[PDB]
């Protein structure tokens, strides 16, 4: 029943910012604990965030550290991920994921591209 | 009676049993020994066994995340992993988690994929961890010696400490 749909992924020319959302449903979204975590093609899955239920804890992966943030609308059922100073190691698929963090607790994914198309 | 061991099957003699990738398809005789056929294409047998009928291949389902590690073979089942960097539930990978979390009175030393699962502490004297987090570690016990204050109540591996004057 768990539904995590992702959105505000597309093409940024790098050096640029994009938003990015993760509307939950199907389930208590305010109380459970959400990741960010991105796949390039071909290449590994990485932890990019993750997030408390109250949104007064944070984890950053050293990569984006600095240039991300993580925060979450417990009233929309919403989870973000605000992406600065954006490169082309960021152009990768990206997922959030809610704990137990079963295969089937993870979005659909939203696809961001850094290059100067 | 008694038989011996790798041959066992006894039924008024002592049979051979069939070697694994084989099944059983007649008993021995006074004279015969047991005869056995081998496994069909996606069945198994991984033992020396006395079975009729061969055990077909688990399927690495790739909506559960698995993807198959070893393809099986007539002696062998199939071994199936998951994605990566998702770690397996069981040692029988039957199922696949991005992570396991520290519960409660547990804190985190990280995950980072690739055997890389979450590890666990189980939080010293003067720390606490209430939630199941996969990031969060042991936080520090309050203080109440700061602005002087009191002690209240005791402090656990799950609670923090508070106090009044
Ligand atoms: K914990």
């Amino acid at each position: 029943e768990v539904q995590l749909l992702e959105s505000g992924g597309g093409l940024v020319q790098p050096g640029g910012s994009l938003r990015l959302s993760c509307a939950a449903s199907g389930f208590t979204f305010r109380d459970y604990e959400m990741w960010w975590v991105r796949q390039a093609p071909g290449k590994g899955l990485e932890r990019v965030s993750a997030i408390n239920p109250q949104g007064t804890r944070t984890y950053y992966a050293d990569s984006v550290m600095g240039r991300f943030t993580i925060s979450r609308d417990n009233s929309k059922n919403t989870l973000y991920l605000q992406m600065n100073s954006l490169r082309a190691e960021d152009t990768a698929v990206y997922y959030c994921a809610k704990l137990p963090f079963t295969f089937d607790d993870w979005g659909q994914g939203t696809l961001v591209t850094v290059s100067s198309a | 009676t008694a038989c011996r061991e790798k041959q066992y099957l006894i039924n008024s003699q002592c049979c051979s049993l069939c070697q694994p990738g084989q099944k059983l398809v007649s008993d021995c005789t006074e004279f015969t020994e047991t005869e056995c056929l081998p496994c069909g294409e996606s069945e198994f047998l991984d033992t020396w066994n006395r079975e009729t009928h061969c055990h077909q291949h688990k399927y690495c389902d790739p909506n559960l995340g698995l993807r198959v590690q070893q393809k099986g073979t007539s002696e062998t089942d199939t071994i199936c992993t998951c994605e990566e960097g998702w770690h397996c539930t069981s040692e029988a990978c039957e199922s696949c988690v991005l992570h396991r979390s520290c519960s409660p009175g547990f804190g985190v030393k990280q995950i980072a994929t690739g055997v890389s699962d979450t590890i666990c502490e189980p939080c010293p004297v003067g720390f606490f961890s209430d939630v199941s987090s996969a990031f969060e570690k042991c936080h520090p016990w309050t203080s109440c010696e700061t602005k002087d204050l009191v002690v209240q109540q005791a402090g656990t591996d799950k609670t923090d400490v508070v106090c009044g004057p």
